[PDB]
Order: structure tokens, then sequence, then C-alpha cells
């Protein structure tokens, strides 16, 4: 059926999407799973919202990623508006117009990241590693744990992320391409990929490693 | 929620 998480909300509005819940049966829980179906998010007035955790695995599941004001309007106008309605457009970091959870409902058959091996490599923040790595399965890729465990050949195209900011070591994130033979990136590299739903040219995030 |  449905079931429901929010993202940005106060305890007063998380009350409000409570008596929308009861009233329409909606299940609504704290944690978001492959059971989730809508993802509530705080906009503003255009559907802008921020980037959460939720957000994300909102995107990469191609659940309904739509705004608080569809809650507060049904209840407004006593019944259930459209999803479709109240979708949220984009985000303070990706752009107020680039329709990201759009995309995703309709992408079920093309993910991604198909045919690709990522290796979420060293420590991470705000966002639990296990979670990073969900989230890029949900996209299509296959995970890996080691850099020394990438399914050599060549059916595959393999990659390595990093999130520079939380390391507490001069040189060694600049030396990965010593260990194994991928690409190297930044975390921006998926969240921005996951955000818009398309898969950004390495290039703008490619981190340069010591021959 | 962390933002990013
Ligand atoms: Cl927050
Ligand atoms: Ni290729």
């Amino acid at each position: 059926r449905m079931s429901m998480v929010v993202s940005g909300l106060t305890p007063e509005e998380f009350m409000l999407v409570y008596k929308f819940a009861r009233k329409h049966h909606i299940t609504l829980t704290n944690l978001i799973t492959e059971e989730t179906t809508h993802v509530v998010m705080k906009t503003d007035a255009e559907f802008v919202c921020e980037r959460t955790l939720k957000y994300f695995l909102g995107i990469a599941g191609g659940k309904w990623v739509v705004s608080y004001f569809w809650v507060t309007q049904s209840i407004k106008e006593r019944k259930m508006l459209n999803e479709h309605d109240f979708e949220v457009r984009g985000d303070v970091v990706n752009g107020r117009n680039h329709q990201g959870p759009k995309r995703a409902r309709e992408s079920q058959d093309r993910k991604i990241f198909r045919g690709l091996e990522i290796c979420c490599y060293g420590p991470f923040t705000n966002m639990p590693t296990d979670q990073l790595e969900w989230m890029v399965q949900l996209c299509g890729a296959s995970v890996v744990k080691e850099l020394s465990s990438f399914t050599l050949g060549t059916g595959v195209h393999p990659i390595v992320v990093v999130q520079p900011d939380a390391w507490t070591e001069d040189n060694g994130f600049h030396a990965i391409g010593q260990m194994c033979e991928a690409p190297v990136v930044t975390r921006e590299w998926v969240l921005d990929s996951v955000a818009l739903y398309q898969c950004q040219e390495l290039d703008t995030y490619l981190i340069p490693q010591i021959p | 929620s962390p933002t990013f």
C-alpha cells in the first residue's frame, strides 16, 4: 500500500503528516526501506528541497519524492491530492529545475549504474557507508568491498569512490591508483548523479593519482 | 537529518 517517511519536518509538521496518515490509512515510519513508497520533503514554494539521505534513497528507489505541500493541501481540501502534482523539481545544490525524482520513477528499466562495479573506499561522514552502498545498488551498480577485489576482465567498468574531507592522512588518497586500476572520484559524483538521475561524466570529479 |  502506501508507506511514508518524512524529511526536514518539525514535530508540528510531522504531526500534520501523521494526521494525514491516520485519515488515509497510510503507514508512517522513521526509517526508509524497500517498502517505503513515498518520501515527504520540506520544500519551498517551488518545491526546491534540501539534499538529505532520505532524499537520495528516495530517488534511487524510484519512490514518490513529494513536497510537504502534498500533505497540508490534502488536509486543507479534505482529501488526497495527486503525488504527480506536488513532486520536487530540484534542490539547493543541483538546481531548482532538474526533475530528478521524475526521471527515476520512469527509468527502473535502465538504471544509471548499469554495468558498474563501485568501491566506496575509506571513511565517510553524515552518511554511513552501507547506505551509500545501498544507494549505488539501487541504481544498478555492483558493490565491491576491497580495492583488490574488483572483477578483473573487461565485462565490467570499475570505480573507486572517496570522500576526501573525512581523511586524517597526508598523502594516501592521492595514491589509490597504486593499488588498483580504476578511476577515483569523490562521493559528489554519486550524490550529484543520483540527484539529477544522470550519470555524471567522471570528468569533473576525478581525483589525481600519484603514478 | 544531515544535509549535503
Ligand atoms: Cl535535518
Ligand atoms: Ni567502457
